[PDB]
RNA sequence: GCAGUCAAGCGUUCAUAGCGACAUUGCUUUUUGAUUCUUCGAUGUCGGCUCUUCCUAUCAUACCGAAGCAGAAUUCGGUAAGCGUUGGAUUGUUCACCCACUAAUAGGGAACGUGAGCUGGGUUUAGACCGUCGUGAGACAGGUUAGUUUUACCCUACUGAU
RNA sequence: GUGGAUUAACGAGAUUCCCACUGUCCCUAUCUA
């Protein structure tokens, strides 16, 4: 939502997602059609098929585009550690490419009814249905490294804690020894384990206590090392993006 | 619970008792099963599970004769 | 073509034939089980049934809303004079 | 200064009636409010476990203090025969004949001084003062009628709800003669009458009660020793970050 | 057309019979049923002469309501008074059987208290429980005189 | 842009009693109640809570309390009667006065 | 019922009581609280043109003055005379409350009574002085 | 899901279908309320949902406050006036049908609530117990 | 948006309360010729004008009410033909 | 679908006459989730009321399996047809689409069940008007109005009764 | 290409809304010839 994101229901592969939604397609649709019935009731057959299963590849999409956060529309904390954490320009252009396939279903879904629309036989009119079908796959064969990368994404971004950036913080800072994750599981209780090597934390933990009946929390850092300002990894980029952003002690 | 912590239980508390011969006899129950399916699923299943079947008999060839012509 | 709009049907079908009864005396068509080892007991009665009335009673059972609390009930009067034996009948258990 | 629930609500007043002498209970269910209330009480007063007119709402239609209790006239006489059973004789029980049949709702009394909605009959009034021994004043709460569920009193000092204003305040704690303050209860209600039966050793909350919100009743309340009820000025800096 | 008390569609084309299941008219009632679960509320002797009082009525009176129960007569002999409606009209015979399993409710595990019992007339709206309450309300009439 | 934004004013700030009389009113507390040792739940000196009973006689729904066990009367063999509510066609408590 | 009484006395066609027309008419200033009323859209005229005992609301002035000099009127001001029948009446009868009703009795009998009817005196000759020379046709001006 | 009531609720008689107008019978600004739907109804082809006395409904306000007007919104149904019955034994009814704006939560909108409140409803509800001062 | 407020002012499609119209006309109106048209005599909001507009149309229900629908619709019928004003 | 690289079988032992499963890339961007007020719908002999059965290609309820499945809430699968699957609004009508409520508002068959069980509209004419065409009589499946099929007591089936 | 365009009253002419009122309906029951 706003602080956290263990809200996106789940993504598949390309090859999951074509078989969840052509075998739904076939299972919930009628599959008996004769060479005897009306041409009408011929028409009416195909294009409830075409005009299912883009729908179902619609809705597929659809929840994705907007169970993902907007990276341009956030705290800017939470955009430059999202940054950090998974590159701006895979995210925006993963997405941007769901997008447009969304779109290129709806057309041809739209363009093969109105083929649809006039063909005069059984075989034609399963000919036309198939070469929808068959496009609509091809698109969504199209689409298979986003969706890998969107899955490894939302499996991170699930876990991920929750900072309020306009509340009581006290920010904990230092090299890369304990120090700070032992001071953290003193004034608070958390997972944070302490050793004796580097870079145990390699990431950032939130706490939380109570003084003078007010709620506070406590950021701990895993630690800059001693680089000037482009030799740092994305876990020092953590660490200095949080006391850029952050109006804390 | 914040950043990941499934892990970090097991490396604190372990796994469960009976946790690897459980895996140990699942992967030996697997020979007899993918056999059963072949013969029991009907329908699309059946069409399904025999393209699968396929797919993975190609590529496991494949991977050897890969494997011993970069070798040798 | 399907019916477009489900309903339930009209009427319970373990209840056929809707017709009339052989007698006036509906028939016991089960017991309870026996138990050999609980003392002499005779299992049912017979009697006429003479009106209905209304009663009040002082409700107790934990966990409801009547809890506690006076509660208006209607109920059955049956005339039951004391019965009379006259006779005896045995059954043998046949594989039919 | 606890918190409970009655299943899993916060409206303790709807439900109980606490003063210095007695306790009243709603019965159904089991036993976990009556032994919230002696846990923390014990055999000192006794705690009555009662039904009026067959409901379960009996903070809201009964009207007492330490002297003595008032029951619309909608209760039954086996209803307050079980309460003369169970109360002894130094406090007195009263059935009232009043249009008005939710007294908690309508009055907001002490041992010494009652707030009454201003529609009240003037036999209603002398019954009051005759059975409660108080000083009755016809007042609204900053324009609210029901004064009783939007303002929760004690002998030490008085609950308003938050948006009253400060000649308001002013002109009630003279009529009162007790500190007032204003707040909420329950994370953010605005009937604090209605959430929170108090006397002068004990207050009861809902569990969603903030502890701010638990700070400044026990100090408006004085509770606990370290409580004086002008604390408000050390504690200042917990109501502005609020 | 033809009425409308009625189903309206009693079968299709095929198949090309009336069906056993498709709601035709015939004989309603007087079908044998038993019904089961019926708590016992009163086992009232014939010679108690106050088996119609409890212990918080204190009235001497019987269960017989005031006039006879309608198309019946006095009781004048042993009874059974089970809750709610029981199958068949007045005066026909009923069998009251034991039951035939151990029932695990606490409906069947309780203790009923009954507090009072009604007897004023049913054949008309009655609202005098005995005849001495009907002469003590009305007072002395023309013929009493 | 208020005084410390108005929804502060009426809260952070107490109102004063400023005495108008020469009636003197004090709290009261039953002297039974400062005689209390102090229920702690994980020690065994504890008191009873009926919860307990409630717990050893059944379940929750399955306990049924008795509310005449805590009456105050004069004899304790009166503590299981029963009004006798009606006579005739009369309430027993219209009636019920002393003298 | 049939159709008639049915039709007129139906619990969504409920008309005033009595003893509450009764409570009006004491207490002079509840008098002149249902004298002043507001504007009221739902109402005939809108909410002005009120009579007090036959507890209904006038299209006009001259309606209430050719009502006040009807029939039904008449019938209603002699209905509302004595002594209101409350259920304490009925609790008499029964022989139930009956030392409270008498006090009642003699209390209306003492106050109540004459205060109700100065009341109604006082209440006919300020209706008798404004209806007296009005036009027919009403301004539709509500001011 | 049943949501701001305490408990249980027995069966009373429906006496207002979809499609009636009630009563407003707090101060919020409304005058009457249409019905439109009935939270926690059964389906049964033909047959129409129905409200009694201690039910929540989505109402719209048709007459009243300009405000007020043009929305959904719950509402919690205070007097019935179709005869139901208590189980300490009477029949008895209201003179009309009234009901108060509330949120889906069960809290009450309106300050305070005029006329007689049923005691079924005012056992189910909290928030409408604390804001009425008559209870039948 | 008010698709149908726009379009209102066009010839009038299927309006069921016309108090959405009424305020937006009184907004968008000059009082120098709506009270020449109408003789409104005294207070200007929509409430009471469309009351003396229902009184003095005649346009009563049965007790002497004040048909508001109707009469509102009568305003918006008068901006259909054209007696007010407008560009 | 078109184009290219493959490479197990191949041309009943030939690789490159000539195929060629499984793969793999290219081609279809208002190419950084942007625009797209759109229902780009289909449908002309059926639609609605009433009522009963059957299929499983399972929406809900029962029991299981997998998933970075902490809890809670979901997603994807297996068995399974015992049981349910609504009230309205709206364009000629229906589907689709909206508004809710709901555990859920699954999909189909029975002469596209039920055109001499009943009904709106057609099959199905004759009166009249507008538009277009024709010198004209007239025509139009272009538009709008008004318009006659009307058993059962027979045999069987079914429901009850001798 | 400048019979055409309006029109009060009247109509067993055609279409759409509102108030009142109701067994049209929820959901059926009872009575008379
Ligand atoms: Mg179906
Ligand atoms: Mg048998
Ligand atoms: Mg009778
Ligand atoms: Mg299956
Ligand atoms: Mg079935
Ligand atoms: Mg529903
Ligand atoms: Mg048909
Ligand atoms: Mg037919
Ligand atoms: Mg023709
Ligand atoms: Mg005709
Ligand atoms: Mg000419």
């Amino acid at each position: 939502m706003q602080l956290s994101w263990k809200d996106i229901p789940t993504v598949a592969p390309a090859n999951d997602l074509l078989d969840i939604v052509l075998n739904r397609t076939q299972r919930k649709t009628p599959t008996v059609i004769r060479p005897g019935f009306k041409i009408t009731r011929i028409r009416a057959f195909y294009m409830r098929k075409v005009k299912y299963t883009g729908e179902g590849f619609v809705e597929k999409f659809e929840d994705i585009l907007k169970g993902f956060p907007n990276i341009n529309d956030v705290h800017p904390f939470h955009r430059d550690l999202m940054d950090t954490l998974y590159e701006k320009n895979h995210y925006k252009i993963s997405l941007a490419a769901i997008s447009r396939a969304k779109s290129l279903v709806e057309q041809v879904a739209r363009d093969y009814v109105r083929l649809l629309k006039f063909g005069q036989s059984l075989f034609q009119c399963k000919q036309l249905k198939r070469a929808a079908l068959g496009r609509m796959a091809t698109i969504v064969k199209k689409l298979r490294d986003p969706l890998a990368y969107l899955e490894q994404v939302r499996q991170h971004i699930g876990r991920l804690p929750s900072i309020d950036p306009n509340t009581r913080t006290l920010l904990i800072c230092g090299y890369p020894n304990v120090g700070k994750s032992s001071f953290l599981r003193c004034i608070t209780k958390s997972d944070v384990d302490v050793q004796p090597y580097a870079f145990t934390t390699k990431s950032l933990y939130v706490g939380h206590f109570d003084y003078k009946y007010l709620r506070f929390q406590a950021i701990d850092t895993p630690g800059i090392l001693d680089r000037p300002t482009e030799e740092m990894n994305n876990i020092e980029m953590q660490s200095i993006y949080a006391i850029a952003h952050l109006r804390s002690c | 619970p914040q950043n990941d912590y499934i892990e970090r239980h097991i490396k604190q508390h372990g796994k469960r008792l009976d946790h690897e011969e459980r895996k140990r006899k699942r992967e030996a129950r697997e020979s007899h099963k993918i056999s059963e399916r072949a013969q029991k699923l009907t329908g699309w299943k059946g069409k399904q599970f025999a393209k699968k079947r396929y797919a993975e008999k190609v590529s496991m060839r494949k991977k050897i004769k890969a494997h011993e012509q970069s070798k040798v | 073509s399907h019916r477009k709009y489900e309903a339930p049907r009209h009427g319970h079908l373990g209840f056929l034939p809707r017709k009339r009864a052989a007698s006036i005396r509906a028939r016991v068509k089960a017991f309870p089980k026996d138990d050999r080892s609980k003392p002499v007991a005779l299992t049912s009665f017979l009697g006429y049934k003479a009106g209905m009335t209304t009663i009040v009673r002082d409700l107790d059972r934990p966990g409801s809303k009547f809890h506690k609390r006076e509660v208006v009930e209607a109920v059955t009067v049956v005339d039951t004079p004391p019965v009379v034996v006259v006779g005896v009948v045995g059954y043998v258990e046949t594989p039919r | 200064a606890t918190r409970t629930q009655f299943e899993n609500s916060n409206e303790i007043g709807v439900f109980s009636k606490l003063t210095n002498t007695y306790c009243l209970v709603a019965v159904g269910g089991s036993e976990n409010f009556y032994s919230a209330f002696e846990a923390e009480l014990g055999d000192a007063i006794p705690i009555v476990h009662t039904t009026i007119a067959g409901t379960r709402i009996i903070g809201r239609m009964t009207a007492g203090n330490r002297r003595g209790l008032l029951v619309p006239t909608q209760t039954t006489d086996q209803e307050l025969q079980h309460l003369r059973n169970s109360l002894p004789d130094s406090v007195k029980i009263q059935r009232v004949e009043e249009r008005l049949s939710a007294l908690g709702n309508v009055i907001c009394c002490n041992d010494y001084v009652a707030l009454v909605h201003p529609d009240i009959d003037r036999e209603t009034e002398e019954l009051i003062s005759d059975v409660l021994g108080v000083e009755v004043f016809r007042q609204t709460i900053s324009g609210n009628i029901l004064v009783g569920s939007y303002c929760s009193l004690s002998n030490q000092g008085g609950l308003v709800h938050p948006q009253t204003s400060v000649q308001d305040q002013e002109e009630l704690s003279s009529l009162l003669q007790v500190p007032l303050v204003a707040g909420t209860v329950n994370r953010g209600s605005s009937v604090v009458g209605a959430g929170m039966v108090v006397n002068d050793y004990l207050a009861v909350t809902g569990l969603d009660t903030t502890a701010p919100e638990l700070s400044v009743i026990e100090s408006i309340f004085r509770l606990q020793d370290a409580q004086p009820e002008s604390i408000s000025g050390n504690l200042r800096d917990t109501l502005i970050e609020t | 057309h033809r009425g409308l008390r009625k189903v309206a569609c009693i079968g299709a084309w095929h198949p090309a019979h009336v069906m056993w299941s498709v709601a035709r008219a015939g004989q309603r009632g007087y079908h044998s049923r038993t019904s089961i679960n019926h708590k016992i509320y009163r086992v009232g002797k014939g010679d108690d002469e106050a088996n119609g009082a409890t212990s918080f009525d204190r009235t001497k009176k019987t269960i017989t309501p005031m006039g006879g129960f309608v198309h019946y007569g006095e009781i004048k002999n042993d009874f059974i008074m089970v809750k709610g409606c029981i199958p068949g009209n007045r005066k026909r015979i009923v069998t009251l059987r034991k039951s035939l399993y151990t029932n695990t409710s606490r409906k069947a595990l309780e203790e009923v208290s009954l507090k009072w019992i009604d007897t004023a007339s049913k054949f008309g709206k009655g609202r005098f429980q005995t005849p001495a309450e009907k002469h003590a309300f009305m007072g002395t009439l023309k013929k009493d005189l | 842009s208020q005084s410390r934004i108005n929804n502060v004013l009426n809260k952070i700030h107490v109102a004063q009693p400023q005495a108008r009389d020469d009636v003197k009113r004090t709290p009261f507390i039953p002297e039974s109640v400062k005689n209390l040792k102090k229920y702690d739940p994980e020690d065994p000196n504890r008191r009873k809570l009926a919860r307990d009973i409630e717990a050893e006689n059944g379940g929750a729904g399955v306990f049924n309390v008795n509310l005449k066990d805590k009456y105050l009367l004069e004899d304790d063999e009166w503590k299981n009667d029963i009004m006798p509510e009606i006579l005739d066609g009369k309430n027993v408590y219209d009636f019920l006065d002393p003298e | 019922m049939g159709r008639y009484s049915v039709k007129r006395y139906k619990t969504k066609r409920r008309t005033r009581d009595l003893d509450l027309i009764y409570n009006d008419l004491s207490t002079k200033e509840s008098v002149q609280k249902l004298l002043n009323q507001p504007l009221d859209e739902t109402k005939p005229g809108l909410g002005q043109h009120y009579c007090i005992h036959c507890a209904k609301y006038m299209e006009t002035a001259i309606a209430l003055k050719t009502h006040l000099k009807g029939k039904v009127h008449k019938r209603r001001v002699k209905e509302l005379r004595g002594v209101p029948y409350t259920q304490e009446v009925s609790d008499a009868a029964a022989g139930y409350n009956l030392n409270k009703f008498l006090n009642r009795v003699q209390e209306i009998t003492q106050s109540v009574g004459p205060e109700k009817e100065s009341n109604e005196a006082l209440l006919k000759e300020h209706l008798d002085s404004t209806l007296a020379n009005v036009k027919t046709t009403e301004p539709t001006l509500p001011w | 899901s049943g949501n701001g009531a305490q408990g249980t609720k027995f069966r009373i008689s429906l006496g207002l279908p979809v499609g009636a107008i009630m009563n407003c019978a707090d101060n919020s600004g409304a005058r009457n309320l249409y019905i439109i739907a009935v939270k926690g109804s059964g389906s049964r082809l033909n047959r129409l949902p129905a409200a009694s006395l201690g039910d929540m409904v989505m109402a719209t306000v048709k007459k009243g406050k300009p405000e007020l007007r043009k929305k959904v919104m719950p509402a919690i149904v205070v007097r019935q006036a179709k005869s139901w019955r208590r189980r300490d034994g009477v029949f008895l009814y209201f003179e009309d049908n009234a009901g108060v704006i509330a949120n889906p939560k069960g809290e009450m909108k309106g300050s305070a609530i005029t006329g007689p409140v049923g005691k079924e409803c005012a056992d189910l509800w909290p928030r409408v117990a604390s804001n009425s001062g008559v209870v039948v | 948006e008010e698709d149908i407020l726009f379009r209102g002012v066009v010839r009038v499609e299927h309006v069921t309360h016309p108090e959405q119209y009424i305020p937006g006309v009184l907004k968008r109106c000059q009082v120098k010729h709506l009270e020449r048209t109408y003789e409104i005599s005294g207070w200007k909001d929509a409430t009471e004008f469309i009351e003396i507009l229902a009184r003095k149309q005649g346009r009563l229900l049965k007790g002497g009410e004040p048909d508001e629908s109707g009469v509102s619709k009568q305003i918006l019928n008068d901006f259909n033909r054209g007696k007010i004003p407008w560009f």
